[PDB]
């Protein structure tokens, strides 16, 4: 059912990984960022569809998926914005985060 | 709730019975198992409170306290077993009792339900806290500090008893319970303006305020490490627990009242955390942090509103665990080089990483970093103060951006640069210390996770 | 721009304000004034959801700009005949504008050079 | 679906155009919708039927608690400590409810200014006509008691109110 | 082993998200929020089978 | 990758070249322990000069003081290995 | 926002034409773009600051990655005044450096065409402050004026290193990041601005004094 | 502390102290990482007359530049219906007073 | 000839451009003498313990000891009443106080005679 | 790649990077080329900024100072 | 850095470390080599021109107005090596030097790799237990009764001996030690 609001969960999601997977035995080898750097092109490629998305329908929604806690009237929920600016930001943002880190494995291969 | 006040009665003789070795496991563990039993009183009911007796009653206020005091004591438990190791058995066992009485004192405070009973185990608490301080200090100020720490406390505290006992030849009961439902508006007159001043002073001076404040430095600094911890995590929220529960009669004298304490609280959180900036020490640093915090508390208290008292519930949780978690951390060094001073050791990121990482973590919890429950409690306390007025905003502010700096001023003068040159005793770190960094630092994200526990009956 | 030389170095009673205006009223010189017309309803412009800034005289190009765009989508060239027509339509009204405020410069200074001949006149 | 009441959260009928494709390109994010159902709704869909499927094996249900009619604090004695606690608890449960109407409410205005896109401002002015009212409603009711409030105060307010209005209308039938 | 990096770090998240989403975020009123789609004069809506008429005929100049 | 592990004969082979080079001294008559001022006729202000060569030379800056005691290059050699930590 | 847009940008341009440091030259760069989003967004066109963020984003982290590149080459020498000849030491990076700045000035037709010249074309024909505009005008000058400078520093001239030349740049990496970047500061501006819908009434009645201002101040 | 030479090989070289010479009594204020007092190109008296008049410049010219704003020769944008009464806002039972735009 | 710098209290003065010496003297040599000597005993005190491999441990620095004692505990013994402190402490301590109050009362009774008037624009105001 | 220092002599160039570089100046300005040929108005502008002075008097509804 | 200052700095040293600085920020300002050589030659000529000068007095007085003239016309933004108190990279690497004493705290498991490290590492902690009383007797020795005059250090006299206070000289972490 209409997966603009997986796919934009998705890439936010599996940025997360490499933070959890941090403690494991990859951390500690030298793989390590060319890992984050294959996770933020992935990350990369697969927002790009929701963009594709946009610029055929301009659809635009937003998701309040947990619900935090409620203070007399107020209520304070997990809620994301998924409309121009933001699926239009978060690839190009991705993108320059891929070109950056593969400069880095490079810059910073004395370190 | 006897279910949990006798089993500490019962870690009393099983401490004194335990062999010369294995006090401290027995002790620890059973802390631990009192306080994981202490954990169910957390499900509370949204009308009213837990009435188990005539005697004791659970709110959602007096919760978390309890859960926090019951999960201090195998806190301190741990951090006090290294340097009494060249101890004998028999003051060991001495400690430890101080420590267990403190603990079910401060059990039968929080829950209370008349308040001479409150009263009387408010007060009973200075008694070991005393002898701890005065007994196992290092520096020769300590018995000074001892001095500061009890008067300040009964001067502010004798005239409330006798106002206490004036209401119950008046209203006729001194029951929280008759007390809220019976509550009468007090007029405008000299002897209630005094009963006010009577029934708020205590309370004022044990959090304490600014102009009142001097006994905290004094007593943080030249106390042991859990003598710290217990008072900077529970002891002072003793105040503002009285003052939430009192504050119901004080009505409708509060709005004119309050405005001294306020324009106190306010400043004095600015100056002190100006102070903290050009601090030598290091435990002073965390002690002015710690009065900064609770003058915060108390502008929350005062301006009286279901946001602020939420506010102020979360904020006394997050800064009694942010507290214990700096006051720990700066024992360790303490420990390793043997003076107080800031700028002696310094580059420890290079020696220790581990401890450089919960020295982060906690100078980030310090500064109310979102979405940890010091930035829930301080924002909701800014909002209710903005509320009562739109200008507040400016010193609450300004103290934000203070508080920010004296934190990463300390975490920058400790751990980062590059070492002295000539400390060559900084040995690795213990497994007990980072067990007690990360039972420090644990609790803090569990619970803002979920706040509606510690956002008191308001909520 | 030179209006505005004019109007801060020079005479600003002979120059029109931007903020109030029209002072005239809008059949002062004319014959008769045709009301301008309006294409799109309402509702079609309610229903494109085109903005609050986009719903003027000019919206019918716009909607139907979007529409073409929006069949037309995985090739993004094929829309230039719609906007070349919004364009136009949009350099129409800008055209109209400038018309008013020259309409309403002229018709400012004509009344007060003749003001000024009359109170000359009037003078003897 | 048919968890929640479409009366107390209403929504329009979903109007939707249908695709009316002018060129000859293959659409992209047509077939990248219809890879993304073939790759990932089926296994989500079987996994859920399977789920489903054990769960009506065992199904067992829970009950909505009903609260009686208890007297309010209008009639209740001044010293009488019990019928005061019974008023109190029913205040503070039509408190809580109160608030989870006002709560109601605003979901249903967050609704209208998402849903509306662009034209927010005139296509859905009733939902901000009905939380104003609401809204004036909640804060006559609970604005000002505070901290420590009770039964008793906002009975006292409402008398304040009354009162008040009692006497602008006297005033006003002076003129 | 050539590509199980694609499945164990994007088939598996998305499996996991669209579930939550579908039979969970979205079983709750006001979750899932999408703003109307845009109708034009000359579209057919899917359910109702009406189609929008032309926008009034304007005058055009080559 | 980075800079190869610089050695003692590179150093030495470097501040001869800058200083043989140098239209103040004969290329024929300096050696490694040629004093500046006893047997090659320099004052002060072309011992400040040298050392500003070596200095752009090899991309370090040798403090005024510590420079006024390199009188022949091999001190100004042994200076830059013990600075730079060179083995051989 | 107008008012301190303007200002921003003009300060940060002044600043910039005189750094040596390469890195604080485009700093201050970056300083004064952000004063150029200000302005527009002062102006009432949130879609045109949105825009110029997406375009800058491209090409001003080539330029930083450019200018790391010659740091790392030049053994982590970052002062202009000590970087001599590397137009032809560093051919890749030069090409790149060069089409970076030449986006970044407003190109006719590169990534930074389509938001830097709508964004001073709605300035000029807008009821603003007219201070503000003279500002904004003058910092579009100097943005020019500090490229051009860096460029002239970095890539002219004769070598002013250390005699020891360890320029090097055939590493993978490092050329596939740049190409990267230089094809997305090429061809994104004409993508992105051709797949999104009209979210404002463009200027098309325009004096030629006045649609082509941009052009002549960044010449000058 | 920053003023004290950095090439002497102090005891303590980032704080550059050495051990048991007499502390300033506001070292925590001077070390280096805070308040420095090292000399300037330009003299103090001069940078701030400088700063002061360059900003008290823009902020008066900025005012100027508003009581005398720059606009183009247009008239005002003339929108349908009543300058879109309905949409900006509502209230559809108070029958505004008509907007009427002519043609020219 | 050139405009001359003149030194402030955080621009001070530069060595090179100071007349205190150039004016060279027996004296100022021997003040000079002195001083080198007492830091080359000092430094020759710190690097004998610096050195020693059987010590083990912190070194006692006899200046960070005094600074701190100087700064935290011999402040009170060393203080006298007098109207510069008096003036300064009465000052600094109570006319903020009395400043804040004063803002904050005036702030609140307007706020309160507007809502007593009935002209505040309080509506959706559901939380305080 | 393996690649020496020179020590006072330039730089050992490769044709790879050479290539590479001068295609994407090449293509760079192919494109700038191709844009002005196709899109020429986006720079010069597509409509004529009509001149206020040259509209005669009778459109804009005025009397020649007469009434 | 290395070598222990003078109670006072001599008028050829101020001379001298006023031509270097000029030197360096002429060079600042001059970006070209050919134009710095050009002045950097007329500024020797200048120093040149009064090289000769044996009144005190008026050496004096020229080397302070040649200092007031320096601090009028120095560069706001001199030139400094990457490495130097100014530098970009001036303390970068100070966080990766580890202290040696730091590896006598290491596990056994820890010591179990590099053995023939440790063995080293022992045999250098032999030597230096035993000189160190040697040094401590040669410095009490070579010194005068009202302590040491400056803060130089002899070197070693007889075959048998190190110089005295070597261990933290030797020993230092490294310029780039990881
Ligand atoms: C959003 C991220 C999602 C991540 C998913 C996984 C999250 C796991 C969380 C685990 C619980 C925290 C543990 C803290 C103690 C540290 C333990 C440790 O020593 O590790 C050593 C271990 C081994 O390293 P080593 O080589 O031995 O280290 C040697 C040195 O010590 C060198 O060590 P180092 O240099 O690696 O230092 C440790 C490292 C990391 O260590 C830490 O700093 C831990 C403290 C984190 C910040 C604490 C202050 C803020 C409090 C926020 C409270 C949030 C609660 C969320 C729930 C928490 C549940 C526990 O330092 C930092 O990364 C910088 C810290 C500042 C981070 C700023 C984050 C701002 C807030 C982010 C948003 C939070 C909400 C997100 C959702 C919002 C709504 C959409 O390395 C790690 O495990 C690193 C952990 C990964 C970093 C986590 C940073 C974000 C955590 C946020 C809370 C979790 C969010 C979960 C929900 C999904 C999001
Ligand atoms: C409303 C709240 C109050 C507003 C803030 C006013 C200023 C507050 C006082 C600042 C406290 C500073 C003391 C404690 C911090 C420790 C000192 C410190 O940080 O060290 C100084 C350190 C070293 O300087 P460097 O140049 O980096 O040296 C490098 C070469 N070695 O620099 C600093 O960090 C100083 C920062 C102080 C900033 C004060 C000026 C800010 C004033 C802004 C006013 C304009 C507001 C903007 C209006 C926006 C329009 C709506
Ligand atoms: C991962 C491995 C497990 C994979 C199998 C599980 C697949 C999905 C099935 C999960 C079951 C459905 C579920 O999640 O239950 C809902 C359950 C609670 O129900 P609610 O009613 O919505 O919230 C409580 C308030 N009434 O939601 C959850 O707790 C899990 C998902 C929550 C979101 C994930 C956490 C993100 C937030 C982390 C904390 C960040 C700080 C606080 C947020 C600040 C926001 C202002
Ligand atoms: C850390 C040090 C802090 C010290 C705080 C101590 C000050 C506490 C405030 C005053 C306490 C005494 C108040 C009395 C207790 C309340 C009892 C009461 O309310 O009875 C009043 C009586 O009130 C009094 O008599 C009060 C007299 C006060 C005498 C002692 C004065 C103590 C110092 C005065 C100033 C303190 C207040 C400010 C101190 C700030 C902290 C420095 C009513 O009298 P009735 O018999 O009922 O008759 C009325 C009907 N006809
Ligand atoms: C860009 C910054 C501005 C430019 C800087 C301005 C500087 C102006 C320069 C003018 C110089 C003067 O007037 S100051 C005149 C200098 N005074 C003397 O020379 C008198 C005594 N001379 C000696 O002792 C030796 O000859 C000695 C020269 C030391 C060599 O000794 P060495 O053999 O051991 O190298």
């Amino acid at each position: 059912m209409n997966p603009f609001a997986s796919l934009t969960l998705t890439t936010l999601t599996i940025l997360t990984i490499p933070i959890m997977m941090s403690n494991s035995n990859i951390y500690k080898t030298n793989l390590y960022p060319n890992y984050v750097k294959t996770t933020v092109s992935y990350a990369f490629t697969l927002s790009l569809v929701p963009l594709l998305m946009f610029m055929h329908t301009g659809q635009e929604m937003i998701i309040s998926n947990w619900h935090w806690m409620t203070l007399q009237t107020v209520e304070l929920s997990l809620s994301f914005k998924m409309d121009y600016f933001s699926v239009m930001f978060i690839p190009v943002a991705l993108f320059v985060t891929w070109s950056i880190m593969e400069f880095s494995m490079w810059y910073m291969h004395s370190d | 709730m006897l279910k949990i006040i006798i089993p500490t009665t019962m870690l009393l003789p099983m401490t004194w019975m335990s062999k010369h070795n294995m006090i401290w496991i027995n002790a620890t563990v059973h802390s631990l198992l009192i306080s994981l039993i202490s954990l169910s009183l957390l499900n509370q009911l949204g009308e009213n409170s837990l009435n188990f007796s005539l005697t004791f009653f659970s709110d959602s206020l007096s919760a978390p306290l309890l859960v926090l005091t019951t999960w201090l004591l195998p806190l301190m438990l741990m951090a006090s077993q290294s340097h009494l190791s060249k101890e004998t058995t028999t003051r060991k066992k001495l400690y430890i009792t101080m420590l267990i009485l403190l603990q079910l004192f401060l059990i039968m405070t929080f829950t209370a339900t008349e308040l001479i009973l409150f009263y009387i185990l408010f007060e009973a608490t200075l008694v070991p806290t005393l002898i701890i301080i005065t007994r196992w200090g290092n520096q020769t100020e300590r018995l000074n500090a001892g001095l500061y720490f009890l008067f300040y406390t009964l001067a502010g505290s004798l005239p409330l008893l006798v106002a206490l006992v004036y209401i119950q030849n008046t209203t006729g009961s001194l029951n929280f319970l008759i007390i809220h439902y019976w509550s009468h508006p007090l007029s405008n007159s000299w002897s209630n303006i005094f009963m006010w001043l009577a029934c708020i002073m205590a309370f004022m001076v044990k959090m304490p305020l600014y102009g009142l404040h001097l006994w905290l430095p004094k007593a943080h600094v030249e106390a042991p490490i859990a003598g710290s911890m217990v008072l900077a995590a529970v002891l002072l929220k003793l105040g503002g627990y009285g003052m939430m529960r009192i504050t119901t009669i004080l009505n409708p004298l509060t709005n004119y009242m309050a405005y001294p304490f306020l324009m106190l609280s306010m400043w004095g959180m600015i100056m002190t955390s100006s102070i903290c900036l050009r601090q030598t020490d290091l435990k002073s640093l965390i002690a002015y942090s710690s009065v900064s915090h609770m003058a915060l508390v108390i502008v929350a208290i005062m301006i009286q509103t279901p946001w602020s008292f939420m506010g102020a519930t979360a904020l006394m949780i997050a800064h009694g665990l942010t507290s214990s978690m700096l006051f720990c951390l700066a024992n360790t060094n303490y420990e390793r080089v043997h003076s107080r001073t800031m700028i002696l050791a310094r580059g420890l990121q290079t020696l220790l990483p581990l401890m450089a990482t919960w020295w982060l973590v906690a100078s980030l919890t310090n500064l109310a970093l979102p979405p940890s429950i010091n930035l829930i409690g301080e924002l909701f306390i800014i909002t209710a103060s903005f509320s009562w007025s739109n200008i507040t905003i400016i010193l609450m502010g300004m103290n934000m951006m203070i508080t920010a700096l004296y934190s990463l001023y300390m975490l920058i003068t400790t751990q980062r640069g590059k070492y002295t040159h000539h400390i060559n005793n900084i040995k690795p770190s213990f497994t007990r210390e980072n067990a007690l960094m990360a039972l420090h630092i644990l609790p803090l994200l569990l619970l803002t996770l979920n706040p509606k526990m510690i956002l008191g009956p308001l909520y | 721009g030179a209006h505005l030389a004019r109007r801060y170095l020079g005479d600003a009673s002979k120059e029109p304000d931007p903020l109030r205006m029209p002072t005239f009223p809008p059949d002062y010189g004319f014959p008769e004034r045709k009301e301008r017309e309006m294409v799109a309803t309402q509702q079609e412009m309610n229903d494109a959801q085109l903005m609050l800034q986009q719903r003027d005289y000019c919206a019918h190009y716009l909607i139907q700009l979007l529409k073409c765009k929006r069949d037309s989508f995985p090739n993004f060239l094929a829309c230039k005949h719609e906007q070349h027509d919004w364009d136009y339509c949009e350099h129409l009204d800008y055209v109209k504008r400038m018309k008013e405020f020259e309409r309403e410069r002229r018709l400012l200074q004509r009344k007060k050079r003749r003001e000024q001949r009359e109170a000359e006149m009037a003078r003897g | 679906p048919d968890s929640w009441d479409k009366d107390v959260y209403p929504e329009p009928p979903r109007r939707t155009p249908a695709p009316a494709p002018q060129t000859s390109l293959p659409n992209p994010v047509t077939y990248l919708t219809k890879i993304f159902d073939l790759l990932v709704d089926r296994p989500v869909t079987l996994a859920r039927e399977f789920i489903e499927q054990q769960h009506a094996k065992n199904r067992y249900y829970y009950y909505h608690r009903e609260f009686r009619r208890v007297p309010d604090i209008t009639e209740c004695e001044e010293k009488d400590i019990l019928c005061m606690f019974e008023a109190e608890m029913q205040w503070r449960r039509d408190y809580k409810v109160d608030q989870e109407i006002v709560n109601i409410i605003q979901e249903r205005l967050k609704a209208c200014q998402q849903r509306e896109g662009e034209s927010y401002r005139q296509n859905c002015a009733k939902e901000l006509e009905q939380f104003t009212q609401v809204s004036k409603a909640f804060q006559d009711r609970y604005s000002d008691l505070g901290a420590h409030y009770s039964a008793r105060k906002c009975l006292a307010k409402q008398k304040q109110r009354m009162l008040a209005e009692r006497k602008a209308a006297k005033e006003a039938a002076a003129a | 082993r050539h590509s199980i990096f694609a499945v164990t770090h994007v088939l598996i998240p998305v499996w996991i998200i669209h579930y939550y989403l579908k039979y969970h975020v979205t079983a709750k009123p006001y979750t899932v929020v999408e703003r109307k789609p845009r109708i034009f004069p000359g579209d057919t809506i899917l359910e109702t089978g009406e189609v929008i008429p032309l926008m009034k005929e304007f005058p055009d100049q080559h | 990758s980075d800079a190869p592990p610089l050695t003692l004969e590179a150093i030495k082979d470097r501040v001869l070249y800058v200083l043989k080079l140098y239209d103040k001294i004969d290329p024929e008559k300096l050696s490694v322990n040629s004093h500046f001022m006893k047997d090659l006729g320099l004052d002060s202000l072309d011992q400040v000069e040298i050392i500003m060569a070596m200095e752009d030379e090899f991309g370090f800056e040798i403090p005024d003081i510590d420079a006024e005691k390199l009188m022949c290059p091999q001190e100004i050699v042994d200076y830059i290995a013990d600075k730079k930590d060179v083995y051989e | 926002t107008l008012c301190l847009g303007a200002i921003t940008t003009l300060f940060t341009a002044l600043c910039a034409i005189t750094q040596n440091d390469i890195k604080k030259i485009v700093a201050f760069s970056t300083s004064s773009q952000l004063g150029l989003m200000m302005v527009t967004i002062g102006i009432n066109q949130p879609h045109l600051a949105f825009l110029h963020i997406c375009m800058h984003a491209f090409f001003k982290a080539m330029l930083f990655m450019c200018s790391g590149s010659i740091i790392h080459s030049l053994n982590d020498e970052q002062d202009i005044r000590k970087m001599g000849g590397l137009y032809k030491a560093m051919p890749f990076t030069t090409t790149a450096l060069i089409i970076g700045s030449l986006a970044l000035t407003g190109m006719p037709y590169l990534t930074g065409f389509y938001s830097k010249d709508l964004i001073i074309e709605a300035v000029n024909m807008s009821y603003t402050n007219a201070w503000a505009l003279l500002m904004t005008l003058i910092a579009t000058s100097l943005t020019a004026a500090y490229s051009t400078r860096i460029i002239f520093f970095a890539f002219l001239g004769k070598p002013r290193f250390p005699p020891l030349v360890l320029i090097n740049e055939n590493n993978p990496l490092l050329i596939n990041s740049i190409k990267r970047l230089l094809i997305g500061s090429i061809f994104a501006g004409f993508i992105i601005s051709n797949n999104i819908p009209p979210m404002t009434v463009p200027n098309t009645t325009m004096p030629l004094y006045m649609k082509m201002t941009a052009l002549i101040v960044t010449i000058m | 502390q920053q003023e004290r030479d950095p090439w002497y090989d102090w005891d303590h070289p980032d704080l550059r102290l050495n051990w048991g010479e007499p502390i300033h009594w506001d070292l925590d204020m001077y070390i280096r990482n805070r308040v420095d007092t090292s000399p300037t190109p330009v003299s103090w008296n001069t940078m701030c007359k400088h700063l002061f008049g360059f900003v008290a410049f823009m902020l008066f010219m900025f005012w100027v530049g508003e009581i005398y704003p720059s606009y183009q020769p247009v008239g005002p944008k003339q929108y349908p219906y009543n300058d879109l009464y309905l949409e900006r806002g509502g209230d559809p039972t108070k029958e505004p007073e008509p907007v009427v735009h002519y043609e020219i | 000839s050139f405009p001359k710098y003149k030194p402030s209290r955080l621009a001070t003065l530069p060595a090179t451009l100071d007349p205190a010496e150039y004016d060279i003297s027996p004296e100022t040599r021997k003040a000079q003498a002195e001083r080198l000597a007492i830091r080359s005993r000092l430094k020759r005190e710190y690097l004998l313990q610096y050195n020693d491999p059987n010590r083990l441990g912190v070194i006692e620095d006899p200046a960070l000891i005094r600074w701190t004692y100087a700064r935290s505990a011999n402040i009170y013994p060393n203080f006298r009443p007098t109207p510069k402190t008096s003036l300064l402490g009465a000052l600094f301590g109570i006319g903020p106080l009395f400043f804040w109050y004063y803002v904050f009362k005036t702030d609140r009774d307007k706020k309160e005679k507007l809502i007593q008037e009935g002209k505040l624009d309080q509506t959706f105001n559901i939380s305080y | 790649v393996h690649i020496e220092p020179r020590y006072r002599q330039f730089p050992q160039l490769t044709r790879s990077q050479l290539i590479q570089a001068e295609f994407f100046s090449a293509t760079m300005w192919f494109w700038i080329l191709w844009r002005f040929w196709h899109d020429s108005d986006a720079v010069l502008g597509h409509f004529p900024y009509p001149d206020p002075s040259q509209w005669t008097d009778e459109e804009l509804g005025i009397l020649p100072d007469d009434e | 850095a290395f070598s222990a200052p003078a109670a006072y700095l001599t008028h050829q040293q101020k001379v001298l470390r006023l031509y270097k600085r000029a030197l360096r920020h002429l060079e600042s300002w001059c970006v070209h080599r050919d134009k710095y050589r050009y002045f950097a030659c007329l500024m020797r000529a200048r120093f040149d021109e009064h090289k000769n000068e044996k009144d005190m007095v008026k050496a004096t007085q020229l080397l302070r107005q040649a200092e007031e003239e320096f601090w009028y016309g120095q560069h706001p933004q001199p030139y400094i090596f990457p490495e130097s108190p100014g530098g970009t990279s001036y303390e970068r690497y100070e966080c990766y030097k580890v202290p040696e004493w730091c590896l006598d705290d290491w596990h056994p498991s820890e010591k179990a790799m590099y053995p023939d490290y440790f063995a080293k590492r022992e045999q250098w902690k032999r030597l230096r237990r035993e000189s160190w009383e040697r040094e401590v007797k040669q410095l009490q020795e070579e010194t005068p009764p009202g302590g040491p005059r400056t803060e130089a250090l002899p070197p070693a006299r007889k075959e048998g001996d190190l110089p005295p206070l070597w261990w933290h000289i030797v020993t230092r972490p490294r310029e780039r030690p990881m």
